[PDB]
């Protein structure tokens, strides 16, 4: 072989779509539950006050 | 009878009361209510509060408690007397009430709940109780004065 491949080499614009959906999908789910029970504490904290 | 004592070894280890169509029990009290009727409901473990509660069994719907967020300055009556609620802090005399007194409901004039009694802080002369209490929207909050002991 003429050239070098690497790590990333194989890896289409497809693949790069569906790596960025399921990491993105799941820190977005992931981020909406964190989120939710922040705002859910603040909602108590206003029912006591 | 509208509330039924907790015993775990044959001791009194809290109140269980029917209030709104609802059982509640606080958290930290151990034991069986002497109701079967009420030991054999499935409750709900509400950590935000330190109560449990469950559904009134349709044998049992007519001993509840009816219960208001209407609850202005002034005296309120339970199991041990009168009970004084001013500047949004319920207190009673010191020594009125102690280990095992928690779950007991707090009533008005017209006999509506108004609080359930968690624990309490002996401050001198007056004991402040912790309570569960609904605010002006009668949301269900919980008081707890800094310090307060669960009976």
């Amino acid at each position: 072989a003429q050239h070098t491949e690497s790590f990333t080499s194989a890896i289409s614009a497809t693949a790069w779509s569906w790596i960025k959906v399921l990491v993105g999908g799941t820190s977005a789910f992931i981020v909406l539950g964190l989120i939710a029970t922040a705002v859910v504490a603040l909602v108590l904290f206003f029912h006591r006050h | 009878d509208k509330t039924f004592p907790i015993m775990l070894n044959g001791q009194v280890n809290g109140y269980a009361c029917v209030v709104g169509g609802r059982v509640f029990k606080p958290l930290h009290v151990e034991g069986r209510i002497d109701n079967e009727q009420l030991a054999a409901i499935k409750l709900k473990k509400a950590s935000i509060y330190d109560l449990e509660y469950g559904d009134v069994p349709q044998c049992m719907k007519s001993d509840t408690l009816q219960y208001t967020s209407d609850k202005p300055p002034g005296f309120y009556n339970w199991h041990h007397g009168a009970v004084q609620y001013e500047n949004n802090r319920f207190t009673v005399p010191r020594g009125v009430g102690g280990k095992g007194d928690s779950g007991r409901p707090i009533l008005d004039n017209k006999g509506r709940v108004v609080a359930i009694v968690l624990g309490g802080v002996n401050e001198g002369s007056r004991t402040a109780l912790s309570v569960v209490t609904w605010n002006q929207k009668g949301v269900t909050v919980k008081d707890t004065p800094e310090g307060s002991e669960p009976w």
